[PDB]
């Protein structure tokens, strides 16, 4: 049974989600490579020793293919426009999907040929991004 | 008919003489010296002629292979007055193969790839298409040299090598040295400083001794593991000095027991270089003057790892390099370098794509099992194909050439290091860390040239040049480094 990860076009990023038992992570998908990026910062995530006190917040950080956390929000914390939502229960992403906006768009998840510029200048062409996140424990 | 040998390369003096069968008559050796040999051939040869009827040998053989100028011209002075005063033929030989000889003489093995490791050289020596052909070698000094230099050091006993090997004994601590492998051969001289100052730095003598070993006899045992496969021998002797070494005998029989092959040396009296030893091979020959460097490789004879699985990861088929841990090294250092060297096929093969060359997508580092998942590109190696498609080796040249410009140096360089499915991806990296040093840049070029020269001799000419056809073409301070390399080539024995 895989991860609910579905990206969400029009995002309301506000105070709500997080500290109300937000059991399922979000990212920014502007800076997500594909489906792929994700689905590998989950499987770095659930099989290295713990950068992050959290399962959910260590998504964030390996994700961000970079040790520190406040940096990695800086890089790859959600905000408003468009995000990737993680989840594990059907309606659980509901609850998240009703207090921000936007409809799901898987479309918003894979790198435009916008991304390819952006993406890998703050990362310093899809691939590449996945083995920064494997060398985070260097 | 019967012959004496005189042996005389470099500190022991040997007077010696064999019969045509396989029984060694007269064998007895005394300890810039070169009056020593000046001085001690005539005693020794007196006691030799008290032994044995003058009358009755054939034949004067006189080591004048690889060794010291005046040492060996004094041996060539004393083989060209007995050759004429007994009016017996003189026969030239190589000193190396003359340990070779005797230890396949006097052990029962037939065609065995030798470490001849003694306080003058060391390397690793197996017959191979008609001739005998040096693999694994030292690019420095002698392990016997490196190891005797730290105990003068220390301040003990001049027969240093014992006392080493016993205050080893009851080291500890293994302490932290410069294991240093270069693609197929290894240097010492960093080893014997990093000893040299971990004494100063005030770790037991027990340990400091313990660990030295463990790095040079662990080095030595995995160069020979290397060619053991290269040359697919089913025997390992150890001829040389150093062979007395316990320790070194004991992890040498473990790396040869895994891939159960034959583990011999010779009886204690043939190892230390010798009269009879090279008497021998001159009469063994039979069935001209001095060359301190006697390339054994020009000779003409007439007695004639870590293992992969493919895996699918995420949408791609990968592979993963399970670093296997090898029994025969010391528990602490096993695990150590195969930590060691995942931590840097990892960091290099990725932040290799940086400067625009070819490696595998690194998707998972496991230093804890010393497994590394790379995307399976499909094997073609590049040693394989460089004959029809001489065209790879242009590239080859390139991307090495991007590595030193940006002070990266690799230094395991060869074709099997690279294969093709449209480039060339290099598909190791193990050991290589970054040097600004100009004399490293250097080293590694002619690590590769060894290379070609041991696996492609057959057609390489005209493609060290194709080599250099793409090294030129990206490295600015090509002719800096190549020049140097002159420098570092002319290493040689002192001519």
């Amino acid at each position: 049974d895989p991860m609910i990860i579905r990206g969400i076009r029009g995002a309301r990023i506000n105070n709500e989600i997080f500290n109300l038992g937000l059991k399922f992570q979000i990212l920014n998908a502007d800076v997500v490579a594909t489906k792929k990026h994700v689905l590998h910062a989950i499987n770095q995530a659930k099989t290295k020793k713990p950068i992050a006190k959290s399962f959910w917040m260590e998504i964030l950080v390996r994700a961000s293919g970079q040790r520190q956390i406040h940096e990695a929000i800086k890089i790859i914390g959600a905000k408003d426009g468009n995000v990737c939502l993680i989840c594990e229960d059907e309606e659980t992403f509901r609850k998240i999907y009703e207090l921000i906006g936007g409809e799901i768009d898987d479309s918003v998840l894979e790198i435009n040929e916008d991304k390819e510029r952006l993406i890998r200048e703050i990362f310093k062409v899809v691939e590449r991004v996945l083995e920064k996140i494997a060398l985070i424990e260097l | 008919m019967i012959c004496l040998g005189l042996e005389g390369t470099a500190e022991k003096t040997g007077v010696g003489i064999v019969t045509s069968d396989g029984e060694v008559l007269f064998n007895k050796t005394i300890m810039e010296a070169a009056d020593h040999h000046a001085e001690t051939f005539p005693k020794l040869i007196k006691e030799a002629f008290e032994v044995v009827d003058k009358n009755e040998i054939d034949l004067i053989a006189f080591s004048q292979g690889p060794g010291l100028g005046p040492s060996l011209r004094v041996t060539a002075t004393v083989a060209r007055t007995l050759s004429l005063t007994l009016k017996k033929p003189i026969i030239g030989v190589n000193h190396c193969i003359a340990h070779i000889e005797i230890g396949k003489l006097t052990t029962e093995a037939e065609d065995p790839l030798t470490l001849y490791v003694s306080g003058g050289n060391t390397q690793v020596i197996a017959y191979v298409s008609k001739k005998y052909r040096v693999f694994g070698e030292t690019l420095d000094i002698a392990v016997g040299n490196c190891l005797d230099q730290f105990a003068r050091y220390v301040n003990l006993p001049h027969p240093g090598g014992p006392y080493i090997e016993e205050l080893a004994r009851k080291g500890k601590k293994l302490v932290d040295l410069p294991y240093t492998v270069k693609g197929m051969d290894i240097a010492f001289s960093g080893l014997l400083t990093a000893a040299m100052r971990a004494y100063d730095a005030g770790e037991r003598l027990e340990d400091i001794c313990y660990s030295l070993q463990e790095y040079a006899f662990s080095m030595l045992t995995e160069i020979t593991e290397r060619a053991l496969a290269h040359t697919n021998k089913g025997e390992v002797m150890l001829v040389g000095g150093v062979a007395a070494n316990n320790r070194l005998r004991e992890m040498l029989k473990a790396m040869c027991e895994g891939q159960n092959v034959d583990f011999y040396v010779p009886p204690k009296e043939f190892c230390g270089d010798n009269g009879a030893m090279i008497a021998w091979l001159g009469l063994l020959m039979h069935k001209t003057k001095i060359i301190p460097n006697y390339r054994t490789d020009m000779v003409e004879v007439n007695w004639i790892e870590a293992d992969i699985k493919r895996d699918s990861y995420l949408d791609f088929d990968v592979i993963i390099k399970e670093r296997v841990k090898k029994g025969y090294r010391d528990e602490r250092l096993d695990e150590n370098i195969r930590k060691s060297r995942t931590a840097r096929e990892a960091r290099y093969l990725a932040l290799v794509k940086d400067f625009g060359i070819p490696a595998p997508y690194i998707f998972d580092v496991d230093l804890d099992n010393k497994r590394i998942m790379m995307s399976y590109i499909n094997g073609k190696l590049a040693k394989d194909v460089i004959e029809d498609n001489l065209d790879i080796a242009y590239k080859i040249g390139e991307i090495v050439g991007k590595l030193h410009k940006n002070d990266v140096i690799h230094n395991d360089l060869t074709t099997s290091n690279f294969i093709f499915d449209k480039d060339l991806y290099i598909i190791d990296f193990g050991l290589g860390k970054i040097s600004n040093l100009d004399e490293d840049k250097a080293v590694d070029l002619i690590v590769f040239k060894k290379a070609v020269l041991s696996t492609h001799h057959e057609k390489f000419d005209e493609i060290w040049e194709r080599f250099l056809e793409g090294y030129k073409s990206v490295y600015d301070r090509w002719e800096i480094i190549l020049e140097l390399m002159k420098d570092v080539e002319r290493r040689a024995r002192y001519v």
